[PDB]
DNA sequence: TGCATCCGTGAGTGCAGC
DNA sequence: TATAATGGGAGCTGTCACGGATGCA
C-alpha cells in the first residue's frame, strides 16, 4: 500500500521473480524509455544490463559466409543453414582450421617470340603476357634436374644440376609443362608448350619486368610476388593466439596447445585466415581497433564520449560494457545501460527509505477530491497507512529486517526430560535454518559467487525468516525431517485457541 | 510460487557448454590466475587484494564487502585506488590486468553454466536432514571449489572433477548441519558406520542385533559398552510441540515440570532457615557468629580462610580457629537442646 | 460500476491423553 | 582431489459461510 505495489508485484520482487529499477540511467526496452519503479523480467534486465547477444551452431564441414569482426544485419545468413535473428558484430568461435597465405617474392625467367610478347614494364594478375599465333615450345637454357611447383594456376620450374638450382622458369597460364617433377633435362629440350594467348595467373603478380632481346626472341626476367597457402588443423584443446589477417614472421606461433610439439609455429612471412569456426557469435557491439596502450580494462562500464585507447584518441560511441580483446587487438564495447535494478527486501527497503511522507500525504489529499469513487477509496486506504506512520513516528523501512531478533533461550528451552533424553522447541530449528542460510550467504558473498547462486541463497534466506516469524503463511510450511508436522513459529505461539493470549493470559 | 521450480528455471536459462567452450573458459580462468600472480610480482601487492579488486570491477559496484582475509576494508574508494594503480602500468604489464578480468568473467560463466550438475547430484541426497535447496546451495559451493581448482591440462572434462567436490560439499553439509545438537564429522562417520554395521548384522540375523554382536562386528576396541554409549550420544532431541492425543489441544511439553525455579515450599523453607539461623546468630556472641558467617560464606558468599578472619578480627589463625570451634560447639549444644534446626536436614 | 470470484480466517468448556 | 556424469518429486481430494479484494465483462 505504501509503495503502491500490488501483492503479486511485491511477491515478485521480494521472492526474486522480477527486478525493480532505481536510477535507470536511461535504459530503453522495445522503444520505450525506462523510469524508476518499473518491473523488469530476467530476460529484460539481462538485455538491458548485459547487452543483447546470441551464438549459432555450424554443422560439420560447412564454412562461414561471413568474416570475423564483420558487422551483420538481422536476417543476413551467416551460413547456408544459419540466419542471425539480430544485428551486430559477428565473431568467430573456435575455428577448426587455420589457413596461412605465405608471402614469396622471387625471380624467374621466360623466353618468348618477339612478335607474340606484349611489352609492359609490369604485369598485374590476369593481365595477358603474350599472344601466340602458333604453338611454341619453350626450351631449357640449362641442364639439370627439374623441380616442378604447381600453383592453383600457373607453374614454376627449377633446374638444379648439383642440387644447387641453376635455373628458375615461370610458366604462366596457357603454357602446358612437358616435364614432370624430378625429370632430367638437357640443354634446349622443351620444358613446356605455349598455345594461343598466355596470361598471368590470379594467384601471382609480376612486380618487375626486365627484357633481353636476343635474335628473334625476348628473354623476360620477371620479379614476381605471390602467396602460397598452407592449411593447419586445430583440435578442441588448442586455441588460436593470432587475429584474422595478421602479418606474421618465421618463429611466431599461430596456435598454442597443451604440449609444445603439437603447437603451430609460422614457418615464413604470411597472412593468417581463420576458417571453419565451431560456432558464430552475433553481438550488438561497437568495435574500436587500437594501435597502442588502452586506458580501460575488461568489464568496465562506459558512456558515449569516454576515453578508450591510444592516449585518448579513439573514444566511445554508444553506452556499454568494455571487453578488451588482446588477440584481435581491438577494444570491443558491448552495448548496455548502467541501470540499477535490484531484487528482494533490499530494493524494497531502499524504496521505503526514499519515501517522503508529507509529500505522499499531499498527493493523496489532492487525490481525495477526485470525482471517481474508487480513486477516493484507494487514496483513503493509502492515506490511512501514511498518516498512521506520520502520527506514530515509525519509519516505514522498519518493516524490513536488517537484524532478526532472537528469543531468550529459556522461552525456547532445551531440556533433559526424566529419562535423560532431550526435548526442545521448534524455534531452535527455525533459528538454525536461519543462521545456516545467513552464514552460507556471507561466505558465498565473500567468495565472489555468481548471481544465480546468491539469488537462490537470498530467496532461501527470506523464506527462512518467513518460516521463523509466521510458518505456513507463505508457501509450504517447514517441517522436521521424517514428519509432516509443521514447526511451531512465533505467530503460532501467539494466536489461536492454543495461543499465548487465550491459553496463558485470558485464562490460567 | 514453488522455489525449486523457479530455481530450476533460472538454471535452465544458461545453456550447457560445449567441449571447446568449457576448455576455453577453464583456460581463461587458469591464465587469469597466473596473471594475478604476475601482477602481484610486479606491483608487490597482495594477490588476494588484487583478485578481490579485479573481481570487484568484473562484478561491479553492486557487490562490495569486507573480506575476512583481507587486511584493508574493501570499499569503492580503495578498489578505485588499486584499479588506478593497475591502470598506471606499462602496456605489457597492463596486459595482465585484461587477462585477469577475462579470467574472472570466464569463472563466473563457468559456474553459471555448470549449475545443472549440482542439482542432478543433490537430488539424490534428500531425506538426509537437509532441504533440497540447501543441498543444492552447498553443492554450488562445491562447484565453486571445483572451478577454482580445475586444471584443463589434464584434458578431463569438467564434470568429472566437479562431481567429487560437489559430493564433498553436500556430504560435509549433511554431517555438519543435520543435528540440533551438533556432532563432529568423524563422530558422525562412526555413528553412521555403527548404523550400517547394525543393519547388515540384522539383515543376516533375522532380528535386531544385541550390543555384543555389534561390538563383535565393529572389531577390536569395540565392546558392548562402547556401542551403547555411542548410540546414547547419537540420540536426537524430540519436539516440545509434539502433539498428544487425537485432538489438537495437547502438547508433549505440557507434561514437563520446571526443576530450576525453587518451589514456594523450598523458598519458604530457605526463608525460615535464614530466620532461624539468625535466631542462633543473636544467640552466639557478635564475634563468633561473625566468624562463622565469614568462614561458611553467609557474608560475601565466599568462604574465608583462617588467616583472613584472623587478620580481620586481629588475632592468630589458631585463635580464630578456636573461636570458630567453640562457636560451632555452642551451636551444637543449643541445637541438641531446642531441636530447632533438625527438620531442615531432611 | 456491479458482480463474480478467490483467498484467508474462523468454527464451546473442563476432564484425560502415553 | 580428474573416465563421464548437466531441469524434482509428491501430489490429496465428503465443509461452510463471511468479509474483503481483485478482476473481467
Amino acid at each position: 500500500t505504501l509503495l503502491d505495489l500490488s501483492a503479486t508485484e511485491l511477491e515478485q520482487v521480494l521472492y526474486f521473480s522480477k527486478y525493480i529499477v532505481l536510477d535507470p540511467k536511461g535504459a530503453i526496452l522495445n522503444g520505450v524509455p525506462v523510469e524508476k519503479r518499473q518491473l523488469l523480467t530476467d530476460e529484460e534486465y539481462r538485455e538491458l544490463r548485459y547487452g543483447k547477444q546470441e551464438t549459432y551452431p555450424l554443422p560439420p564441414g560447412v564454412d562461414a559466409l561471413v568474416k570475423d569482426g564483420e558487422e551483420v544485419v538481422k536476417g543476413q545468413e551467416l551460413a547456408p543453414g544459419v540466419v542471425s535473428r539480430l544485428d551486430g558484430v559477428a565473431l568467430y568461435r573456435f575455428p577448426r582450421r587455420v589457413r596461412v597465405e605465405y608471402v614469396k617474392k622471387e625471380r624467374a625467367g621466360l623466353r618468348l617470340p618477339l612478335a607474340a610478347w606484349v611489352e609492359k614494364e609490369a604485369y598485374k594478375p590476369g593481365e595477358i603476357l603474350a599472344e601466340l599465333p602458333e604453338p611454341y615450345l619453350f626450351r631449357a637454357e640449362e641442364e639439370g634436374v627439374v623441380e616442378l611447383k604447381e600453383l592453383e594456376e600457373g607453374a614454376f620450374l627449377v633446374l638444379r644440376r648439383e642440387d644447387e638450382p641453376v635455373a628458375t622458369y615461370f610458366l604462366p597460364v596457357g603454357m602446358t609443362p612437358l616435364v614432370v617433377h624430378g625429370e632430367i633435362v638437357e640443354k634446349g629440350q622443351p620444358l613446356a608448350e605455349a598455345k594461343g594467348l598466355l596470361r598471368m595467373p590470379r594467384q601471382v603478380r609480376a612486380a618487375q619486368v626486365e627484357a633481353e632481346e636476343e635474335g628473334e626472341t625476348v628473354y623476360l626476367t620477371l620479379f614476381l610476388e605471390w602467396t602460397e597457402p598452407k592449411d593447419y588443423r586445430v583440435q578442441p584443446h588448442m586455441n588460436v593466439v593470432v587475429p584474422e589477417g595478421a602479418r606474421v614472421e618465421a618463429g611466431d606461433k599461430i596456435v598454442a596447445a597443451i604440449d609444445p610439439e603439437e603447437e603451430v609455429i609460422a614457418e615464413a612471412e604470411g597472412v593468417v585466415h581463420l576458417h571453419e569456426p565451431a560456432s558464430i557469435l552475433v553481438v550488438k557491439a561497437r568495435v574500436y581497433p587500437f594501435e597502442d596502450d588502452v586506458e580501460v580494462s575488461t568489464g568496465d562500464r562506459v558512456a558515449p564520449g569516454d576515453v578508450l585507447a591510444d592516449g585518448g584518441k579513439v573514444k566511445s560511441d554508444v553506452y556499454g560494457r568494455v571487453e578488451v580483446d588482446l588477440v584481435r587487438n581491438v577494444v570491443r564495447v558491448v552495448e548496455s545501460y548502467d541501470i540499477d535494478a535490484r531484487m528482494g527486501a533490499e530494493a524494497i527497503q531502499q524504496l521505503l527509505k526514499e519515501l517522503d511522507l508529507e509529500a505522499l500525504e499531499k498527493e493523496l489529499l489532492e487525490e481525495m477530491k477526485h470525482p471517481s469513487r474508487a480513486r477516493r477509496a484507494k487514496a483513503r486506504k493509502r492515506l490511512e497507512v501514511v498518516r498512521a506512520f506520520l502520527d506514530s513516528g515509525n519509519r516505514p523501512e522498519w518493516m524490513i529486517l536488517e537484524a532478526v531478533p532472537v528469543l531468550p533461550p529459556d522461552l525456547r528451552p532445551m531440556v533433559q526430560v526424566d529419562g535423560g533424553r532431550f526435548a526442545t522447541s521448534d524455534l531452535n530449528d527455525l533459528y538454525r535454518r536461519l543462521i545456516n542460510r545467513n552464514n552460507r550467504l556471507k561466505k558465498l558473498l565473500a567468495q565472489g559467487a555468481p548471481e544465480i547462486i546468491i539469488r537462490n541463497e537470498k530467496r532461501m534466506l527470506q523464506e527462512a525468516v518467513d518460516a521463523l516469524l509466521d510458518n505456513g503463511r507463505r508457501g509450504a510450511p517447514v517441517t522436521n525431517p521424517g514428519s509432516d508436522r509443521p514447526l511451531r513459529s512465533l505467530t503460532d505461539i501467539l494466536s489461536g485457541k492454543q495461543g499465548r493470549f487465550r491459553q496463558n493470559l485470558l485464562g490460567k | 510460487s514453488d522455489p525449486v521450480r523457479q530455481y530450476l528455471h533460472e538454471i535452465g536459462q544458461v545453456p550447457l557448454l560445449t567441449l571447446e567452450e568449457e576448455v576455453e573458459l577453464a583456460r581463461k580462468v587458469e591464465e587469469g590466475m597466473e596473471a594475478i600472480k604476475k601482477l602481484s610480482e610486479i606491483t608487490g601487492l597482495d594477490p588476494d587484494l588484487i583478485r578481490e579488486v579485479v573481481r570487484a570491477k568484473i562484478l561491479g559496484s553492486a557487490r562490495v564487502r569486507h573480506i575476512p582475509g583481507l587486511k584493508e576494508t574493501l570499499d569503492p574508494k580503495t578498489v578505485e585506488e588499486i584499479d588506478q594503480k593497475l591502470k598506471s602500468l606499462p602496456k605489457e604489464h597492463k596486459r595482465y590486468l585484461h587477462i585477469a578480468r577475462e579470467g574472472e568473467a570466464a569463472r563466473q560463466h563457468l559456474i553459471e553454466a555448470n549449475l545443472r550438475l549440482v542439482v542432478s547430484i543433490a537430488k539424490k541426497y534428500t531425506g538426509r536432514g537437509l532441504s533440497f535447496l540447501d543441498l543444492i546451495q552447498e553443492g554450488n559451493q562445491g562447484l565453486i571449489r571445483a572451478v577454482e581448482k580445475f586444471e584443463y591440462k589434464r584434458r578431463f572434462k569438467f564434470s568429472t572433477y566437479a562431481t567429487w567436490w560437489i559430493r564433498q560439499a553436500i556430504n560435509r553439509a549433511i554431517a555438519d548441519q543435520a543435528r540440533t545438537i551438533r556432532i563432529p564429522v568423524h563422530m558422525v562417520e562412526t555413528i553412521n558406520k555403527l548404523s550400517r554395521t547394525a543393519r547388515q548384522l540384522q539383515q543376516e540375523l533375522g532380528r535386531e542385533p544385541t550390543y555384543e554382536e555389534i561390538a563383535e562386528a565393529m572389531g577390536p576396541g569395540w565392546d558392548a559398552k562402547r556401542v551403547e554409549e555411542t548410540l546414547k550420544i547419537a540420540q536426537e532431541p524430540v519436539s516440545l510441540e509434539t502433539p498428544i492425543g487425537d485432538e489438537k489441544d495437547s502438547f508433549y511439553g505440557d507434561f514437563i515440570p520446571d526443576e530450576h525455579l525453587p518451589s514456594p515450599v523450598d523458598a519458604a523453607t530457605q526463608s525460615l532457615l535464614s530466620e532461624e539461623l539468625e535466631k542462633a546468630l543473636s544467640k552466639l556472641s557478635e564475634r563468633e557468629a561473625m566468624v562463622l558467617k565469614l568462614r561458611k560464606g553467609l557474608i560475601d558468599g565466599r568462604e574465608h580462610t583462617l588467616e583472613e578472619v584472623g587478620a580481620f578480627f586481629g588475632v592468630t589463625r589458631e585463635r580464630i580457629r578456636q573461636i570458630e570451634n567453640k562457636a560451632l560447639r555452642k551451636l551444637k549444644y543449643h541445637e541438641s537442646r531446642t531441636r530447632k534446626l533438625r527438620d531442615f536436614l531432611d
